[PDB]
């Protein structure tokens, strides 16, 4: 259990191909349309994971 | 007269301007040099270097 | 001299490392007392 959590919370800090890692760093760096398709990626990842 | 000059050097004269006084304790919304986030602010025993 | 850039800031061992990594120069270092 603590190497599946510890896994589940590392997915966090990957990329999945949008800009960053961190949400709120596309927040503050675009406006919503341009940053969608950024947080789309990351949804995409996180929710695979 | 005063000029201004940008080279590929770092910059040694630098500073943005005055910002909103610190708040603690309390759930807050915070932005520190452009980190956007939520959370609770507080003290820390830290040794950062 | 076509200048383009200025900056001014046995028992002891001083440490460097100094990294031209293509986008710019970092230096990092470290002093300790030690044996002979």
């Amino acid at each position: 259990n603590a190497q599946a959590l510890n896994t589940l919370v590392k997915q966090l800090s990957s990329n999945f191909g949008a800009i960053s890692s961190v949400l709120n760093d596309i927040l503050s760096r675009l406006d919503p349309p341009e940053a969608e398709v950024q947080i789309d990626r990351l949804i995409t990842g996180r929710l695979q994971s | 007269v005063l000029s201004f000059e940008l080279l590929h050097a770092p910059a040694t004269v630098c500073g943005p301007k005055k910002s909103t006084n610190l708040v603690k304790n309390k759930c807050v919304n915070f932005n520190f040099n452009g980190l956007t986030g939520t959370g609770v602010l507080t003290e820390s025993n830290k040794k950062f270097l | 001299n076509n200048c383009t850039f200025e900056y001014v800031s046995f028992k002891n061992l001083r440490e460097f490392v100094f990294k031209n990594i293509d986008g710019y120069f970092k230096i990092y270092s470290k002093h300790t007392p030690i044996n002979l």
